[PDB]
RNA sequence: UUGACAUUGUGAAGAGACAUAGUUUCUUUACUUAUUCAAUGAAGCGGAGCUGGAAUUCAUUUUCCACGUUCUAGCAUUCAAGGUCCCAUUCGGGGCUGAUCCGGGUU
RNA sequence: GCUUGUGACGGCCCGUGAAAAUCCACAGGAAGGAAUAGUUUUCAUGCCAGGUCGUACUGAUAACCGCAGCAGGUCUCCAAG
RNA sequence: GAUGGGGAAGCUCCGUUUCAAAGGCCUGAUUUUAUGCAGGCCACCAUCGAAAGGGAAUCCGGUUAAGAUUCCGGAACCUGG
């Protein structure tokens, strides 16, 4: 009220500079983030391949949180951990004469995508883990079909940094069971069966199932206009 | 033998254009959120004289709807327009000399003048002193529109593609013999370095496809083909007719 | 949550930590002495006829004087290795290549006494 | 000019030496009249908009 | 310059063979992500919604246009005044709104 | 009067006869400011400093180019009766 | 004529703001302290290229065998602090 005074103002073209908007849609990004950008978009455009594509199928979150809690359960040796177990059988083994084993057989996750592969082939995982990303995506391509005829439950799962979280590395690539404590064999066969239904057994028919050929959304609703309109009246 | 001259105006040495004291680049408003949804206001500040050129430029003064500040843009002068007219630019805005408009937005018969191929690409039709262009057609879906150009073609373009109203000025310029030939000199010192021509005729064969001979003679057909090669183009290029042109011509 | 807010169109380069340098080994072991002390830096007395009258009816001092040096190093090194104070100092290169320093003494000081103080005449 | 006194460099009206005065009679009068033609275009369109 | 092959992908109608099931090949004409051209200190795109209103209602909306500037050679800038909420009231200062939502395809 | 400078004009052009550094001004009003005393250096006066390189002479029937102290060539200012 | 670049077997050729994450000023925040962060800006994108173009400011008298708008005398003016 006061000497205060209400001015209103006018943006309607021909008049008053325009306000400070937010034009982040608009930014002129640095190359490197136009293309990462493209390409994701590029990747989705073209009509992709069974094989690819039975990728994104994505683990679930529930599921997946219930099997990397189990995972964390049998993380493999810490520096300080095995440095300890050393001077432990390192002095013990050698006096109290024992045969290597004042040490207790070790239970832990399998990683690395060359030891997971002979581990698939000769039968001796129960639980393979594959991540989605993994950028030459052939080292891992041939996992749900290699998992599949040597008859291992797997499963595609979001992360490969977060398979590399559970094995102390920045990322991981595949992380994978084949050992387990009795205390665990139960919800692992659980684990096991959820994955199971989600994947192996739906192998057969997503392996028909081409994926992208996604238009663009100024495309999409061109013809969600186009062809509401056109048809019926 | 040598290079003929026409194959060296290519390097541009000498034959690169006088530049030094042009105005700068006639250019409409940039395509921009205004000139696309309804119109925007301008001040001719001045009309003024480009060097080498036939038609004046109008200098055309507009504020900038992103900032505070003046945006000065170079206008080729459509006859008529004076210095502290207001000019409108815009999709909806008034059809008078001066102002500039989509194609699409004016009616059959517009008189208009620096119209773009493209929409947006800042003029290129007709812009030389006394050209237009009028709309002869619409074509409502795909919006086209239909102009015939100073040489009589016809040709379509977007209904988006902006014209200006009117007649390019100082028409008439060319009614007006040279006289002589430093008024032809000062014209094309002003321009670039094509004047004057020596005759190929007159040269030596090393010269020119038409040099030598005991007499002055071209010695073969001056009509050469589409096909020729550098070196060999010079005459009447790809002349479809060639002799005095009787009757009237113009466009059906 | 969400996005950030650019109100402008252009991205620009982030503002990056630049650390100064710390080094690891020396640049040269040793810093070089000073290259143009008063001693390299005023040359000789000149002590042509002409320039003995610039001396006596002057109260001016003339020097060949390194190239090297300017008028500001010039009058600090006669200051400094004469005990005078100097009014201005005009310079020239001679055509030997050699710069010649004519030195002008302040009115407290009498350059013929300080000339032949420094031994010439 | 910069070693020269500010009154060498101005006349004490508005726009001082800078718009030469019959210059600023004019576009005093011309902003007046606009605005007041401005409050006049409004209640011409006010008045329309209720009555039509 | 003209043809073939490679860059080369996606629909649709039509021709063409195992001899009238659809793997395959060309004629047409669609698609956009390759490729290509233009523009801009990548500024207002595409989709929905508000209000108005032409419209004629065959139950009620089935739609279509709009949806801040044109007597005048002025003036238009300080995240905007206003409105409203916070800091613990200091001077300063911050959100929200003013300026509607949704998608990050600069057009 | 002569030479040069300059003004206000007038002729001409399909010719209408550079740029940038730099300087000032104005519109704006962020903000900062007095009565026990504040603002003010575009008013005056006052203090210190101003580096580096060139700087002679010739410039022509002998100091430059023409094999040279060559009747040739080689840009320009001042201009008495 | 460098530069992100694009050609070229390559000596190098093209481009000069060009399909580039291109850079720096004003003061505030310090009263561990010297200068991090706090705003708001401004997006101009190298550089060389005129001893006749643009351009801060000096004059008269005297003086040398040979320098002088440069020394001496007197009287000024400009830029920066
Ligand atoms: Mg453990
Ligand atoms: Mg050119
Ligand atoms: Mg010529
Ligand atoms: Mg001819
Ligand atoms: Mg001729
Ligand atoms: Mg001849
Ligand atoms: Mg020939
Ligand atoms: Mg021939
Ligand atoms: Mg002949
Ligand atoms: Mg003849
Ligand atoms: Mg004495
Ligand atoms: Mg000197
Ligand atoms: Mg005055
Ligand atoms: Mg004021
Ligand atoms: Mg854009
Ligand atoms: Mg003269
Ligand atoms: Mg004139
Ligand atoms: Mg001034
Ligand atoms: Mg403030
Ligand atoms: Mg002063
Ligand atoms: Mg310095
Ligand atoms: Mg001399
Ligand atoms: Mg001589
Ligand atoms: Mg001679
Ligand atoms: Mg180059
Ligand atoms: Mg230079
Ligand atoms: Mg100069
Ligand atoms: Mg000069
Ligand atoms: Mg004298
Ligand atoms: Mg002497
Ligand atoms: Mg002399
Ligand atoms: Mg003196
Ligand atoms: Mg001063």
């Amino acid at each position: 009220n006061p000497l205060t005074h209400s001015t209103p103002k006018n943006f309607g073209i021909g008049q008053a500079v325009q306000p400070k908007r937010n034009l982040s849609r608009y930014v002129k990004w640095p190359e490197y983030v136009r293309v990462q950008r493209q390409k994701k978009i590029l990747s989705i455009r073209l009509k992709v391949p069974p094989t690819i594509a039975q990728f994104q199928y994505t683990l679930d979150r529930n599921t997946a949180a219930e099997t990397f809690k189990l995972f964390n359960k049998y993380r493999p040796e810490t520096a300080a951990e095995k440095k300890e177990r050393l001077t432990k059988e390192a002095a013990a083994v050698a006096e109290g004469k024992s045969k290597q084993d004042a040490s207790p057989k070790p239970y832990a996750v399998k990683y690395g995508l060359n030891h997971v592969v002979a581990l698939i082939e000769n039968k001796k995982a129960k639980l393979v883990l594959i991540a989605n990303d993994v950028d030459p995506i052939e080292l891992v391509v041939f996992l749900p079909a290699l998992c599949k005829k040597m008859g291992v439950p797997y499963a595609i799962v979001k992360g490969k940094a977060r398979l590399g979280t559970l094995v102390n590395q920045k990322t991981s690539a595949v992380a994978a069971l084949t050992e387990v404590r009795a205390e665990d064999e139960a919800a692992l066969a659980k684990l096991v069966s959820t994955i199971d239904a989600n994947f192996a057994d739906k192998y057969d028919e997503v392996k028909k199932h081409w994926g992208g050929g996604i238009l663009g959304n100024k495309a999409q609703a061109k013809m969600d206009k186009r062809a509401k309109n056109s048809d019926s009246a | 033998g040598r290079v003929i001259r026409n194959q060296r105006k290519g390097a541009g040495s000498i034959f690169t254009s006088h530049t030094r004291l042009r105005q700068g680049a006639a250019k409409l408003r940039t395509l921009d959120y205004a000139e696309r949804h309804g119109y925007i206001r301008g001040i001719v500040k001045q009309i003024v004289h480009d060097s080498g050129r036939g038609a004046p430029l109008a200098k055309v003064v507009f504020r900038d709807p992103y900032k505070y500040r003046l945006r000065e843009e170079i206008f080729i002068a459509n006859e008529g327009v004076h210095t502290g007219q207001f000019i409108y630019a815009g999709k909806k805005a008034s059809l008078n000399v001066g102002n500039v408009l989509p194609l699409g937005s004016v009616p059959e018969g517009t008189i208009v003048s620096n119209v773009e191929e493209k929409p947006g690409d800042r003029g290129a039709l007709a812009r030389a002193s006394g050209n237009y262009v009028i709309i002869i057609g619409h074509n409502p879906d795909e919006n086209k529109t239909r102009v015939r150009l100073p040489s009589g073609a016809k040709k379509v373009i977007s209904s988006d593609a902006r014209g200006v109203i009117g007649v390019i000025a100082g028409g008439g310029r060319v009614d007006k013999p040279l006289l002589k030939a430093g008024r032809a000199f000062h014209k094309y010192r002003l321009k670039r370095n094509s004047w004057p021509k020596t005759r190929g005729v007159a040269m030596n064969p090393v010269d020119h496809p038409h040099g030598g001979g005991n007499h002055q003679h071209i010695g073969k057909a001056s009509t050469i083909s589409r096909g020729a090669v550098s070196g060999q183009k010079a005459g009447l290029i790809a002349a479809r007719r060639t002799g005095l042109l009787r009757g009237s011509q113009k466009t059906q | 949550k969400a996005l950030k807010v650019r109100t402008s169109a252009t991205f620009r380069l982030p503002k990056t930590l630049k650390l100064a340098r710390a080094p690891k080994y020396a640049s040269k072991a040793v810093p070089h002495y000073n290259r143009l002390d008063s001693y390299k830096v005023i040359e000789q007395p000149i002590t042509s006829e002409t320039a003995m009258k610039k001396v006596e009816d002057g109260n001016i001092l003339v020097f060949q004087v390194s190239m090297k040096a300017n008028k500001y190093q010039i009058k600090k090194a006669v200051k400094e290795l004469y005990e005078v104070d100097v009014l201005k100092v005009n310079t020239l290169v001679r055509p030997n290549g050699t710069k010649k320093a004519y030195v002008r003494l302040t009115a407290d000081y009498d350059a013929l006494d300080i000339a032949n103080r420094i031994g010439y005449i | 000019y910069a070693t020269v006194s500010k009154t060498h460099k101005t006349v004490s009206r508005a726009y001082g030496g800078s718009r030469c005065a019959n210059c600023v009679k004019e576009r005093i009068i011309r902003a007046f009249l606009i605005e007041e033609q401005k409050i006049v275009k409004k209640v011409v369109k006010e008045q329309t908009e209720a009555a039509k």
